[PDB]
């Protein structure tokens, strides 16, 4: 917890603001992914962190 | 004497060929009975001409 890092001054190399899960649901085949349900996760995660994208200029893709 | 014969000859689609003088109408018939045959083929199951090859399990591979 970022509070408690802080509190007893260990080393912190970064801080992760939101996460989020996400499910294709029923998409073409057993493996198509879903770009809405990108969309979705992405919009949920920018929302837990409390963050605007136009913020994050670099972004680290499954590739 | 001849009788008969069923020596594989068929080499071009003569399918093609007879669903192209057939007017273009039946061309929807014809390529749907071969669908369906060919997909019921390759999944073991008959199948229906309107019901999504998904809900009969056409996977990628398939
Ligand atoms: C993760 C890829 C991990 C694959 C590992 C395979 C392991 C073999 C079995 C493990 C047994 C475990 C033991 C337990 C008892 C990943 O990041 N996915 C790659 C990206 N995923 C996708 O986008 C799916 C990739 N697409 C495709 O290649 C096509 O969907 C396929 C190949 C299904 C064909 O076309 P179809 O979708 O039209």
């Amino acid at each position: 917890r970022l509070p408690d890092a802080l509190r007893d001054g260990n080393r912190i190399f970064a801080v992760v603001r939101g996460t989020a899960t996400n499910q294709d649901g029923r998409t073409e085949t057993l493996t198509m992914p879903s770009e809405d349900a990108q969309v979705a996760v992405y919009r949920a995660a920018l929302a837990a962190a409390g963050v605007q994208p136009e913020t994050v200029g670099v972004v680290e893709a499954h590739g | 004497m001849f009788a008969s014969t069923g020596q594989r000859s068929r080499g071009p689609s003569k399918f093609r060929m007879e669903l192209l003088s057939l007017p273009q109408d039946e061309w929807a018939g014809r390529l749907r009975r071969l669908l369906v045959e060919q997909a019921s083929v390759i999944l073991r199951r008959t199948i229906d001409a309107d019901r999504s090859f998904i809900e009969y399990g056409l996977d990628s591979l398939g």
